[PDB]
């Protein structure tokens, strides 16, 4: 069990201890919100085109 | 010295921050005036508390955080609190409408009207950084603002901060304190949009928390504020390393080097010891061994699930308050002889140590008793996907039959974004499977 | 009213552990799906040990260990005695080595019985290349040349031995066990009753400690059993921090057949442990109706079981 | 967050009115529209269904909408009548006989415009609107006609907002006359269409719960809508108070409805009490939660346990213990697994709230989505086909206009609700 890199300063200490060792653009982002900006006008307007009916 | 910004997100998000700042303050000895007595440096100072607070020509300490919701009420409670004139107006920002439990609300229809004024006000605080690290995101998997919002940020973070670490803290869903049917859905929404915008993410389970209040608080039903309090002491000890003098996890860059060697397996199991009721009238103090022990007892897990049964690839151990390097070393040896520890063979079995000799600050009337010494444990364990198999599991079954998937259609999301993110999920879980069997 | 979910149709042991439950009135049994039990009588392989004990209001119980399987796979069980100080590299398991179909340089030191198993072959190339033309994990380990024969016939046999581990990690060893007869030569040298003196190939303890006494002068329990309830303690004790659920928001229990083989010393070896073994048609009222009482009812409310002290 | 309410023809109006006493008594508003209350807790959402006026007044955001101005002079007759702001009177003077038809297309097309502009000078006041509530009964023509109609016409103005009703279900046991089925069929393919959520408001459960369980023999208007404004309490708690839910009424709709057709919900109360008599021990939470599953609670006429719950939504109020009521909701789940639909995770929410309705220290309400509503809408459709298969009484019908085809398409639509509801019973 091997310790190493203690550093010691005086609000506390730090140190490592090796038991073993080992062995999206802005522009893309722009149209993916504005696509779906475009499904929702597109069923509100088919909800109001059938309220129309 | 180099400045972190804390983002805090939907109601989740914003309630932890105020817990967070609360305890900053009273570490740090601010005031909520905002005022610090100790700090000599009027006006300017790179101490290392200066990478969480800025200060006015007036002296005056002022958190670089900044609070957004896509409804008034949660943050309006900060713009009329105890530590209302800490903040500076413009950071705390909010909508009129939020996104009704719904991650498409909160990411497309929502977001996409307040995004850019949320950029605005972030680039504002940058701009008085000398040196920007970069990000500490706070928010919920569940809520439609925690989780929609909080994806559509990490991406254009991405985008206008490409350089700078982004780090999470996330609440994961509990159906104790759950405000939603569909919290599965958002989570897994969240995740897979976010997964590659963010390289450390600290999970807390509300089950975790709420179960440690009942058992080791005797809280017979945890409210958000007992929870919120318990969450901020571990959020205290992650980011002790940020905020004072020392050599372990000293920039967000630290973190991921000592707790992510791979990018995707970001997320960190934080243990935390010793929780102990201020009821108590008589308590015995525990020892560097008894609370480094109970580091690898499931119950004092943020997330519970079964390390025994996983792989470690980092452990660190960060202690508050009287501890010296040789009694850890000593409780480190015997717990190696008693405890199931296995590490990936590409990996070292080895222990990053920190500590600060001031013990944890406890909130005055708060739940948490003034303890001696205490230690957050935070390993890489591949036992934490326990987790994600639960979450994908929920999210399967409602899925099957499309239940509730009609609402995030009509916020203009597609139904293929549900299976690219399950998708996701599952090439996730097999990560984790690869890494840990 | 307690509930319960089978997931595991192939278990007779559990099969009439589920029978037992309904004809108490206080049991009902749910749908495999449903996740809102208090037992889970569970699949055997690819158990979801992470999706138990995160119900609020359901105290959560399953009859298997994660993590058991390491004592019941044969090239994990090796791999546990050589590796754990508990069991050194040991007096009672044979000699084992794993080897792989894409090390074990003693029969050699040998310099002359050389008897191994997977199967069985008297060359090392005889057995080599018998696991090398399947294509999984094999295991090689030594024969037991002179074993104990029973009079008359000549005959050899194995122990199986159930032993039950509650949720508070009690060890409990039926007190009945089962020794299994046999009556290239497969026929009389591997003694699965599934591959006529005794009704199906099965002499129960009582017979076998009337021939103990008779033939040899002693009884089952000093020549034997000792050594039988040394060898499950051990086991079960050296896995027990790796498994155990005692500070576990789920519960486990689990049942385990321990194959021992007798040799002409009235020595004991382990062969095998089966983690999801079956039962003596005599015995499974007998022995079900204990898993019931030992690991069910006391969770969710003289003895047939012997309680190993550690 | 406001909400704007609507209330239409003669039922409509009168449960309307009983709503508008309860909660102002829950909230301490008087007759005045002045606040002599004890805790704030009343009045901290209280602009959802409330605007202030100068010098402190509260006036409820709520239009009064009827063909036939006789209901509503009673109500402005009421006791709370004068906190009603009069130009939000809308009525007409030739009522609508009973018939959807002249509610739908002739009588109330002549008088809808105006109920519109009085909705738009609400709406234009408000900071953000959440949405609408109408009450209405079905089986009348002006709620039923005239009521479907308005709800028509505010989707095609506000088509992001929510859209939640009360509906009041005919029952041949309390019945007016023998079109009812008629009404109820043409209103129902509207709802099924139009509306987030509907509270199912069965005449037949009213009329069973006076007589059976109250021990009324002789049940009126009067003694159906002291349960009704119970009910309307209890499900408005959680719109109307602040708690650890903070619910709205688009999150409602997300939480209860997994497919948009299936909103139809079985409302429950408990304890249930008959009008003026009190009892003076109050329930244990085990009792709440026992009675408000009990199918004798249910405010629709339909058995739970011949169906499953898709969601669920459960509000308790009065000082208890919050673990008690966790640990006894989570009992009926545990203990009845099956009748919960096993694809919905964790599909029962609790509420608490410390505020208790009048004359109660304790009620616990129910907001059940359940396949077994689909039994209000096969009796509803028996009765339907009864008379339509011989053309009986079509032609009070035919004289405003309308054409067979069009109750053949609203049978067919409920028959498919029907269908729907079925389906999921066995998933
Ligand atoms: N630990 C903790 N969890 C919280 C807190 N507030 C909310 N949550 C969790 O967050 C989940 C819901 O997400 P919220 O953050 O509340 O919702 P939101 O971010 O405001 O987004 P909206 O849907 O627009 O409201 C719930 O399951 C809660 O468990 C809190 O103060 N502390
Ligand atoms: N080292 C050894 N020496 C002598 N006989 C041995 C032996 N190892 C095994 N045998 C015998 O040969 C048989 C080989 O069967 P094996 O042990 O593979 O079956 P099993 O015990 O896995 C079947 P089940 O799971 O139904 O109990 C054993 O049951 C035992 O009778
Ligand atoms: N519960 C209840 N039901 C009512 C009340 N008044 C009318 N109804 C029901 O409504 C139906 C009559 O419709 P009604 O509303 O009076 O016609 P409208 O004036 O055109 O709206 C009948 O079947 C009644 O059962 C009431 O005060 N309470
Ligand atoms: C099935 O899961 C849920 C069902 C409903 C809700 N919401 C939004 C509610 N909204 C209102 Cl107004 N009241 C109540 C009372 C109890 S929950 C609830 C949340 C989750
Ligand atoms: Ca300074
Ligand atoms: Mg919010
Ligand atoms: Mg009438």
């Amino acid at each position: 069990m091997e310790v190493i890199e203690l550093n010691k300063c005086t609000s506390g200490q730090s140190f490592e201890v090796i038991l073993k060792p080992p062995s999206p653009s802005l522009e893309e982002i722009q149209k993916k919100l504005e696509a779906a900006e475009e499904r929702r006008k597109y069923q509100e307007a088919e909800l109001l085109k059938h309220l129309a009916e | 010295m180099r400045e972190c910004i804390s983002i805090h997100v939907g109601q989740a998000g914003v309630q932890i921050g105020n817990a967070c700042w609360e305890l900053y303050c009273l570490e740090h000895g601010i005031q909520p005036d905002g005022q610090m007595p100790s700090d000599k440096t009027i006006g300017g100072g790179d101490d290392s508390f200066n990478t969480f607070f800025s200060e006015t020509g007036a002296g005056k300490h002022v958190p670089r955080a900044v609070f957004v919701d896509l409804e008034p009420t949660v943050i309006d409670e900060v713009r009329t609190g105890t530590y209302r004139q800490l903040f500076h107006p413009e950071q705390l920002i909010t909508g009129k409408e939020d996104a009704a439990n719904n991650y498409a609300r909160g990411h497309y229809t929502i977001g996409k009207e307040i995004i850019d004024l949320v950029l605005d006000r972030i680039r504002k605080l940058a701009d008085q950084c000398t040196g920007l690290q970069g990000f500490l995101v706070f928010h919920s998997f569940g809520g439609g603002t925690g989780s929609g919002f909080t994806s559509l940020l990490m991406e254009r973070l991405s985008v206008d901060y490409g350089k700078k670490s982004k780090l999470e803290f996330s609440i994961y869903p509990a159906p104790q304190v759950s405000t939603a049917v569909v919290e599965p859905y958002n989570s897994i929404l969240t995740t897979h949009t976010t997964l590659e915008h963010s390289d450390c993410a600290f999970m807390v389970d509300n089950e975790a928390i709420y179960d440690i209040c009942r058992r080791n608080l005797d809280i017979e039903r945890p409210t958000y504020t007992n929870l919120n309090r318990l969450i901020s002491q571990i959020v205290s000890s992650i980011t002790a390393s940020l905020r004072f003098d020392g050599a372990l996890n000293v920039d967000l860059t630290e973190f991921q080097t000592n707790l992510v060697p791979y990018p995707r397996i970001h997320f960190p199991l934080a243990t935390y010891a010793p929780v102990i009721s201020a009821e108590k009238a008589y308590h015995e103090q525990l020892s560097v061994a008894e609370i480094t022990n109970a580091c690898f007892e499931p119950a004092n897990q943020m997330v519970k699930c079964d390390p025994r049964h996983g792989k470690y690839m980092a452990c660190c151990l960060l202690y508050r308050g009287d501890v010296v390097p040789k009694d850890v070393n000593a409780a480190i040896a015997t717990i190696k002889t008693k405890r199931s520890i296995q590490f990936v063979d590409w990996c070292p079995t080895g222990f990053k140590v920190g500590i600060n000799y001031q013990p944890p600050t406890v909130v005055p009337g708060g739940d948490l008793a003034k303890v001696q010494r205490a230690v957050c444990m935070l390993s890489n364990t591949t036992a934490i996907a326990e987790a994600w198999a639960r979450l994908d599991h929920k999210f399967d079954l409602m899925y099957a039959k499309r239940a509730f998937v009609h609402w995030y259609v009509g916020e203009g999301m597609e139904e293929g974004e549900f299976s690219e993110a399950r998708e996701d999920m599952a090439a996730l879980e097999k990560d984790y499977e690869e890494v840990g069997v | 009213m307690y509930t319960f979910v089978v997931r595991d149709e192939n278990s007779s042991v559990y099969a009439e552990v589920s029978r037992l439950l309904l004809a108490t009135g206080q049991w009902k049994r749910l749908r495999k799906d449903n996740p809102r039990f208090n037992l889970m009588l569970g699949e055997r392989n690819r158990l979801p040990f992470g999706r138990l004990g995160h119900e609020p209001g359901l105290v959560q119980l399953v009859n298997y260990y994660r993590g058991a399987d390491k004592l019941c796979r044969k090239a994990s069980l090796v791999k546990l005695i050589k590796t754990s100080p508990e069991l050194s590299e040991c007096t009672w398991f044979p000699e084992s080595y794993v080897i792989y179909p894409t090390v074990f340089l003693a029969a050699y030191n040998r310099r002359r019985g050389n008897v191994w198993i997977a199967l069985i072959s008297s060359e090392a190339s005889e057995l080599l290349d018998f696991i090398d033309e399947q294509g999984q994990v094999h295991v090689i380990q030594k024969y037991l040349e002179k074993p104990l024969l029973l009079e008359p016939g000549h005959r050899k046999f194995d122990i199986r031995s159930w032993v039950l581990v509650d949720h508070l990690y009690n060890i409990y060893l039926y007190r009945e066990g089962v020794l299994r007869t046999s009556s290239q030569d497969k026929t009389c040298h591997l003694t699965n009753h599934c591959i006529g003196y005794e009704e199906g190939n099965e002499m129960f303890f009582e017979e076998f400690n009337q021939y103990l006494m008779d033939a040899l002068n002693t009884t089952l329990e000093n020549s034997i059993l000792l050594q039988i309830k040394h060898i499950i303690r051990s086991c079960l004790m050296c896995i027990e921090p790796a498994i155990s659920t005692k500070h576990l928001h789920y519960q486990s229990f689990q049942l385990f057949g321990f194959d021992f083989m007798v040799d002409e010393e009235l020595k004991v070896w382990l062969i095998e442990v089966n983690g999801a073994p079956a039962c003596a048609q005599k015995l499974y009222a007998e022995l079900c109706q204990g898993i019931v009482d030992v690991a069910i009812s006391s969770v969710f409310p003289t003895s047939i079981f012997i309680k190993l002290h550690h | 967050r406001e909400i704007v309410h609507i209330q239409a023809g003669q039922c409509g109006n009168q449960i309307g009115a009983k709503f508008w006493e309860v909660i102002s008594d829950e909230h301490g508003i008087d007759p005045t529209g002045s606040y002599h209350g004890d805790s704030d807790l009343q009045l901290e959402r209280i602009n959802v269904y409330y605007n202030e006026a100068t010098g402190n007044k509260y006036v409820p955001r709520a239009i009064l909408v009827d063909l036939e101005p006789g209901t509503m002079d009673s109500v402005r007759s009421g006791p709370f009548g004068q906190i009603f702001r009069p130009d939000n009177f809308v009525f007409g003077q030739s009522g609508a006989g009973n018939n959807w038809a002249k509610g739908h297309y002739t009588e109330g097309a002549e008088l809808v415009d105006s109920v519109l502009d009085v909705v738009r000078k609400e709406s234009e006041s408000c900071d953000c609107l959440q949405g609408f509530q109408l009450t209405h009964s079905l089986g009348g023509g002006t709620g039923s006609g005239m009521g479907t109609l308005l709800i028509s016409k505010i989707r095609e103005e506000y088509p992001d907002r929510i859209m939640n009703t009360f509906s009041v279900m005919p029952s041949p046991k309390v019945s007016d006359t023998v079109v009812e089925p008629y009404n109820a069929t043409l209103s129902v393919h509207q709802l099924v269409e139009n509306t987030d959520e509907t509270y199912c408001i069965d005449n037949e459960a009213l009329y069973d719960i006076c007589f059976r369980t109250l021990k009324l023999t002789t049940p009126t208007y009067g003694d159906l809508n002291h349960l009704v404004s119970a009910t309307m309490s209890g499900v408005t708690t959680c719109l109307r108070f602040p708690g650890q839910l903070n619910a709205d009424l688009r999150k409602l709709a997300v939480n209860m409805v997994p497919f948009p057709r299936l909103h139809f919900f079985m409302p429950g109360f408990a304890p249930l009490t008959s009008r003026g008599s009190q009892q003076y021990r109050a329930l244990t939470v085990p009792e709440l939660t026992q009675q408000m599953f009990d199918s004798k609670n249910m405010m629709a006429a339909c058995d739970p346990r011949h169906g499953r719950y898709l969601t669920v939504a459960a509000i308790f109020r009065g000082r208890m213990s919050m673990k008690e009521v966790d640990e006894q909701m989570l009992n009926v789940q545990n203990k009845n697994s099956s009748y919960f639909v096993e694809w919905i995770p964790n599909n029962v929410k609790t509420a608490v709230c410390d505020i208790p309705p009048r004359g109660l220290k304790m009620s616990a309400t129910f907001i059940g989505n359940s396949t077994a509503i689909q039994e209000l809408f096969k009796r509803i459709s028996e009765q339907f086909t009864a008379m339509f298969r011989r053309k009986a009484f079509l032609h009070w019908y035919t004289g405003e206009g309308m054409d067979e085809m069009e109750f053949t398409e609203a049978e067919s639509n409920m028959n498919d609700l029907v269908s729907e509801y079925q389906q999921y019973q066995d998933a």
